[PDB]
RNA sequence: GUUGGAUCUUGAGGGCCCGCCCCUCGGCGCCCCCUCGAUGUGUCCCGCGGGGCCCGAAGCGUUUACUUUGAAAAAAUUAGA
């Protein structure tokens, strides 16, 4: 677990979750997310349960952690919104960085312009990300990843409830998913939250 | 599975688990009795009998004041409808689609619909009178359904 | 489902949903109530899904109408089971 | 309707266990059901299970684990006169190091490894291993 | 009058006389009176439960026990105040007709209705032991290990009354048919 | 696979699950275990000694994982927030 | 013609195994006879030997199929000493 008392939450948290927009979800009924979901919000669309996203943001956490180099974790967003992202996560973690197109076979053909070595991928969205759920599934990798409920479940391992569409939402749990990595192995530590804004990470967001 | 009808569905009730229905008031079983003798006096079916008892009486079936249901209760008194109350229903259905094939000798769903409610007659007759509730001496006929049902 | 559940004693939610004879424990959800209603001036027990009418001397009529599913009922009323 | 009960509790497990799915609820409920269950569970093939009683036949929540790779039916039963059942145990099973083929004998429903010591025959229900 | 209470052929008094004498006094005693005065027990015997007191299982033909029941709860806290702490119940025993085998002796058969047979008996006498709620339901778990422990639903109004009995229904079932009994509240009303 | 008392035949023994107790067998794709980190509790900061779940083929494709991951990490602790 | 729902009870000995539970015999006993010890056509220990009647036991209660053990079951052949 760790030291303990910020990590079954704080108010910090819930008003950064609320204000990224992260609590409302797809009007799709479940069967594999189903439990995670607290109440369902009038005339469709279901409010996801903040207690729910923190533990399988931790597991996910822990399962970086434990490895003495953070570059075989492949960080991976095709989405626009999580381009800047990711990048912020592996200059920060120093994750093993994925924005853009993905660009079929790099954990398959052993002829070919590049290759990366990881041993876990955490997805944003493996409906967008689809390409490297399939990829990893014939070569023996875990992956990890962001899943509201309209998202495929199949070769997922560890799903992380969340919108994760578009907006501040894929910026927010790219943020609070490094503070926590940090915590437990990094130089935030003893289980404490960063000193670092969220603004950081999020969209780009049209320079005026 | 279904021989004796087009259907798929569902004609029963479900049935509580208890012995006990509905504990809070089940009467006694003077008042009922003497409500059966009195109905059954009319000349009503069972079928009719546990209607009217469920809904105005604070009893459900008879079979959870007394090991009773209403059958067993008129059989052993000797007051009683002189055939099962399904076989005298169906029994009158044929009937009431015979007078209905005399008036219409162009209905072909009424010859083929006859034809069905014959056989469901004869197959519960049979296990009827294996079973000594009817003779077997006796025996369904166009004659003598008219005869019952008046 | 997520296709490993194991229940043992299931939620009366998920059980009282469904149709009468598909629950997991088989008992129905009918119920006889008390109705007062006040143009009787007796106390006229009545079976939810009455079917075919619930009248009493105390009324002229109003007491209950027929309807497929529950009975209909007039005025002032009440319910306990009690006890199924 | 049903003709047998066990062919169908027997397939409902097997279906379950595919899945990965940790309950069924077979019906009508037998005590032969009960007997085959009980003498499969003590092998450590199925887990335990649980009998729900109602008034219209009964219906059991089997636990079940994967320890287990087909429990099949012999449908219609035959005799075995304890020289078949060496014919039925080469031809049906996959070796004679392990499984067994569960008859009713009327020295009680058991596995024919006890069958064979009393030397009592009987009903082949079925078998798994 | 208790004329019969104590004969059965039985060794001890100590209970039976107890009993017999307590039987006596409900004759006489206020809302008790005229329904003890034609109608008195053919025996008590006395069983102990892991309660730490004894429990004195009385025996009904059937007919007695109606009555018995009516009041139950008011009745057993009266006799359990004057026997210091024993918790008293009603059990009902029918003669039941000879085992389905054969050899090992089948005597007298005629017909022989569920309702009349062991399990019937015993099914019945667990109803009887009850009276503000009754029996909605009963599952059995059989345990891994090979073991059953009975689970019997009793309805979830007017529960109370039986809460603090649950103990003595427990030990006694042990000590008649050697199973054990546990007593829960379902999950239907609500 | 022991033969006799408990002499050993076999080329290897072979990796197992209990999230529907079924064999990973014998190069198979998709499988794959999920070392989660323990953290030491109360001074935080990761101290060893894996927790190892073993996730087979099966599982994945019929898309359970997800939910059983959570069922046997909790079962066996240590997840703050339970 | 084939097939068919649920539902009826049997503690010790030794480190499982055994009999049990929610009259033609044997014999717990009762009565008889040569009587066996109180006795030597004959008792009051008992039916022990022949009896009758009648319990644990047992036809017991209503039948089976099945399965199980026996017999009856050509020699040659055939497996096989």
């Amino acid at each position: 677990s760790g030291a303990l008392d910020v990590l079954q939450m704080k108010e910090e948290d819930v008003l950064k979750f609320l204000a990224a927009g992260t609590h409302l979800g797809g009007t799709n009924l479940d069967f594999q997310m189903e439990q995670y979901i607290y109440k369902r919000k009038s005339d469709g669309i279901y409010i996801i349960n903040l207690k729910r996203t923190w533990e399988k943001l931790l597991l996910a956490a822990r399962a970086i952690v434990a490895i003495e180099n953070p570059a075989d974790v492949s960080v991976i967003s095709s989405r626009n919104t999580g381009q800047r992202a990711v990048l912020k996560f592996a200059a920060a973690t120093g994750a093993t960085p994925i924005a853009g197109r993905f660009t079929p076979g790099t954990f398959t053909n052993q002829i070919q312009a590049a290759f990366r070595e990881p041993r876990l991928l955490v997805v944003t969205d493996p409906r967008a990300d689809h390409q490297p759920l399939t990829e990893a599934s014939y070569v023996n990798l875990p992956t990890i990843a962001l899943c509201n409920t309209d998202s495929p479940l199949r070769y997922v391992d560890i799903a992380i409830p969340c919108n994760n569409k578009g907006a501040h939402s894929v910026g927010l749990m790219w943020w609070m998913l490094a503070r926590e990595v940090l915590r437990m192995r990094g130089t935030i530590s003893r289980e404490h939250p960063w000193e670092v804004m969220p603004d950081l990470y999020f969209y780009r967001d049209p320079e005026e | 599975g279904r021989m004796h009808a087009p259907g798929k569905g569902l004609s029963q009730s479900a049935l509580p688990y208890r012995r006990s229905v509905p504990t809070w008031l089940k009467l006694t079983s003077d008042d009922v009795k003497e409500q059966i003798y009195k109905l059954a006096k009319k000349g009503l079916t069972p079928s009719q009998i546990g209607v009217i008892l469920r809904d105005s009486h604070g009893v459900a079936q008879v079979r959870f004041v007394t090991g009773n249901k209403i059958l067993r209760i008129l059989k052993s008194k000797g007051l009683a409808p002189d055939l099962p109350e399904d076989l005298y229903h169906l029994i009158k259905k044929a009937v009431a689609v015979r007078k209905h094939l005399e008036r219409n000798r162009k209905d072909k769903d009424a010859k083929f619909r006859l034809i069905l409610i014959e056989s469901r007659i004869h197959r519960l007759a049979r296990y009827y009178k294996t079973k000594r509730v009817l003779p077997p001496n006796w025996k369904y006929e166009s004659s003598t359904a008219s005869a019952l049902v008046a | 489902m997520p296709l490993a559940k194991d229940l043992l004693h299931p939620s009366p939610e998920e059980e009282k949903r469904k149709h009468k004879k598909k629950r997991l424990v088989q008992s129905p959800n009918s119920y006889f109530m008390d109705v007062k209603c006040p143009g009787c001036y007796k106390i006229t027990t009545v079976f939810s899904h009455a079917q075919t009418v619930v009248l009493c001397v105390g009324c002229s009529t109003v007491l209950c109408q027929p309807t497929g599913g529950k009975a209909r009922l007039t005025e002032g009323c009440s319910f306990r089971r009690k006890q199924h | 309707v049903r003709m047998n009960v066990l062919a169908d509790a027997l397939k409902s497990i097997n279906n379950a266990e595919k899945r990965g799915k940790r309950q069924v609820l077979i019906r009508p409920c037998s005590k032969v059901i009960v007997r085959f269950l009980t003498v499969m569970m003590k092998h450590g093939y199925i887990g335990e299970f649980e009998i729900i009683d109602d008034h219209r036949a009964g219906k059991i929540v089997v636990n079940l684990t994967g320890r287990l790779n087909k429990c099949g039916v012999i449908s219609p039963r035959f005799d075995v006169q304890l020289k078949d059942l060496e014919k039925w145990q080469n031809n049906l099973l996959p070796s004679r190091q392990f499984g067994f083929i569960v008859l009713t004998t009327s020295a009680g429903i058991m596995d024919h490894e006890e069958a064979r010591r009393k030397h009592t025959g009987g009903k082949i229900l079925g078998f798994f291993f | 009058s208790a004329k019969i209470v104590k004969p059965n052929g039985e060794k001890p008094d100590e209970f039976e006389s107890g009993i017999s004498q307590a039987l006596l006094e409900l004759e006489m005693n206020s809302d008790l009176k005229a329904q003890l005065r034609e109608l008195n027990i053919t025996a008590a015997k006395e069983i102990e439960v892991g309660g730490g007191r004894k429990a004195i299982i009385i025996f009904v033909p059937v007919p007695q026990l109606k009555s018995f029941q009516k009041i139950q709860v008011r009745l057993v806290r009266e006799l359990e105040k004057k026997f210091s702490g024993k918790h008293v119940v009603f059990i009902a025993q029918r003669r039941i007709l000879p085992k389905p085998t054969r050899k090992s002796r089948t005597k007298n058969k005629q017909k022989r209705p569920r309702s009349r047979t062991l399990t019937a008996v015993h099914d019945a006498i667990l109803e009887d032991l009850v009276f503000p709620s009754e029996i909605v339901g009963k599952r059995i778990r059989v345990k891994l290990d090979g073991s059953r422990l009975i689970k019997v639903h009793l309805d979830k109004a007017q529960q109370n009354n039986v809460e603090h009995k649950v103990e003595t229904f427990s030990g006694v079932y042990k000590k008649l048919t050697g199973k054990d009994v546990n007593f829960e509240f379902p999950e239907f009303q609500l | 696979m022991q033969s006799n008392a408990g002499e050993f035949v076999d080329l290897y023994v072979p990796r197992k699950c209990s999230a529907s107790n079924r064999i990973i067998g014998a190069k198979d794709h998709a499988s794959i275990p999920m070392n989660v980190a323990e953290v030491d509790k109360v001074t935080g900061r990761f101290n060893g000694q894996s927790k190892t779940y073993a996730i087979c083929g099966a599982i994945r494709r019929m898309g359970e994982s997800d939910d059983s991951i959570l069922r046997l990490a909790k079962s066996h602790g240590i997840v703050s927030q339970n």
